[PDB]
RNA sequence: GCUUGAGUCUCGUAGAGGGGGGUAGAAUUCCAGGUGUAGCGGUGAAAUGCGUAGAGAUCUGGAGGAAUACCGGUGGCGAAGGCGGCCCCCUGGACGAAGACUGACGCUCAGGUGCGAAAGCGUGGGGAGCAAACAGGAUUAGAUACCCUGGUAGUCCACGCCGUAAACGAUGUCGACUUGGAGGUUGUGCCCUUGAGGCGUGGCUUCCGGAGCUAACGCGUUAAGUCGACCGCCUGGGGAGUACGGCCGCAAGGUUAAAACUCAAAUGAAUUGACGGGGGCCCGCACAAGCGGUGGAGCAUGUGGUUUAAUUCGAUGCAACGCG
């Protein structure tokens, strides 16, 4: 979470939040709880990673 | 006055404003500045420019601490945030840290419905 | 301009100072093709601004057309099923066009005798900037100006 | 009698299988306090709402309830419903390896009995979030809606009821046989284990496909192929899974289950097109960028209407209206 660095810095260049945080967990816990849509979205998520 | 010389800006970028506080190391505020309250209420409020600006006005109104050191903690997710701390480094801080502590449940509380827009 | 990108034409110089730039002013003023006419006004209106000014002729009115420049213009997008206005940098050719259609309407809306006094009054009050093409060169300023947050 | 079906024993393996108890960490809300100050929240935009009685932001301390991020995976387990932190206790099943034992003990199953999401019901608790009802604000022609701000039952626990779902692989159970390929997961044996290998042999599972079948779509060794055993159910659409009666239920209702009358269709899958406030690519004064008009005035001319003895007939969205 936590970013340092020594004067050798310019710019923020703080991509460890498109590793974890900002894109997807926060903005998949504003909306319903379901156990429905989950199951197909997964299931369709899985069944659409194919060659 | 009181000659504090470090502190935390907490930026609390949402969906619809950004609001930076401006605080030291113990967690008491000195200042803070919203992007609703510089002007361009409503679909203006969101966006980085907004943000920048209510970080540079978070800038003012902090001279009377001598604030050089700053740590920045990012909350939410927001149209800010990115923007809001590049303010900062244009108003002379030091910008020393920057940690992202949005809230993330461990699975704890339900949330809402909404949106069939 | 759904395909084809274009080329442009190229206009013949002014027939007194040799200035492109003065002849797309005589194009601009021009009406219902009559071309003499549009530049003995440009010639008598230019003319008794380099008299008032005691500057020169081309330097008068390319301080006078420098002050009504816009910088930058909103714009519209409907991107987003929004109405934006957007502020977008003008390109130079488009800049100076803007330049002199708003000194030309400005002129036509003046109520002075001819239309070389309209038309001088108008780049003498666009010297020290005070005029209506400046105003409207402001009024663009301040909707790019109070929309800056689209970008 | 016999062991190739079924079962028992020995040793292990994996697992969100079940029931009871405890605990942990993030987060939301509330309460008390410090700093601090003019907004916060919300939306397409707003307003209701909260806020100088000091909100929001921020830090500290506390309370409480629910759910358990990451692992997490067409992964696993379960008869199905379903089951997701970690730990303990009680407990069910499955699978594998070698050997021993019983010796057809098997399969299906009308009535019967049990289990059975969610909502709901009863009694007693609990109540943080979310949220039917409800209220307000918007949107709109209206808006008993979608959107916003609040918000009660409910969701959570104990015990009892209900007894249903698109309870779905829309595919009953059990057994046998019939070309293949790529995976996943969990065992086990053999070989230099010369490593994240090589060769087999089981259990469960995913995708694609062969013959075959199928109205087609598709299924395809986990069959909708080729057979056998037993059960359940169907017989045109509507009326109608409704009424009456029975049984069950506290109720809501559940289950069993018609007829009169009425139609000549209703239906499935696929094809061609058209359409979409579906998607991709592309064009035209289509929009944009501009310049000049029309709609306002007077007149010209055409038309509708009205008038008239007749105001000849035809043309009438675009593509009729100085048109024939």
């Amino acid at each position: 979470i936590k970013v340092r660095e020594n004067e050798p810095f310019d710019v923020a260049l703080r991509r460890f939040k498109r590793s974890c945080e900002k894109a997807g967990v926060l903005a998949e816990v504003r909306r319903r709880e379901f156990y429905e849509k989950p199951t197909t979205e997964r299931k369709r998520a899985k069944a659409s990673a194919v060659k | 006055r009181k000659q504090v010389s470090d502190g935390v800006a907490h930026i609390h970028a949402s969906f619809n404003n950004t609001i930076v506080t401006i605080t030291d190391r113990q967690g008491n505020a000195l200042g803070w500045a919203t992007a609703g309250g510089s002007g361009f209420r409503g679909s203006r409020k969101s966006t980085p420019f907004a943000a920048q600006v209510a970080a540079e006005r978070c800038a003012d109104a902090v001279k009377e601490y001598g604030i050089k050191n700053l740590e920045v903690m990012v909350k939410g997710p927001g149209p800010g945030r990115e923007s809001t701390i590049r303010a900062l480094n244009a108003a002379g801080f030091r910008i020393t840290n920057i940690t992202d502590v949005t809230p993330i449940p461990h699975n704890g509380c339900r949330p809402p419905k909404k949106r069939r827009v | 301009p759904r395909r084809r990108v274009i080329g442009q034409r190229k206009i013949l110089p002014d027939p007194k100072f040799g200035s492109e730039l003065l002849a797309k002013f005589v194009n601009i003023l021009m009406v219902d093709g009559k071309k003499s006419t549009a530049e003995s006004i440009v010639y008598s209106a230019l003319e008794t601004l380099a008299q008032r000014s005691g500057k020169s002729e081309l330097e008068a009115f390319e301080v006078a057309l420098e002050n009504v420049r816009p910088t930058v213009e909103v714009k519209s997008r409907r991107v987003g099923g929004s109405t934006y206005q957007v502020p977008v940098e003008v390109r130079p050719v488009r800049r100076n066009a803007l330049a002199m259609r708003w000194i030309v309407e400005a002129a036509r809306k003046r109520g002075d005798k001819s239309m070389a006094l309209r038309l001088a009054n108008e780049l003498s009050d666009a010297a020290e900037n005070k005029g209506t093409a400046v105003k409207k060169r402001e009024d663009v300023h301040r909707m790019a100006e109070a929309n800056k947050a689209f970008a």
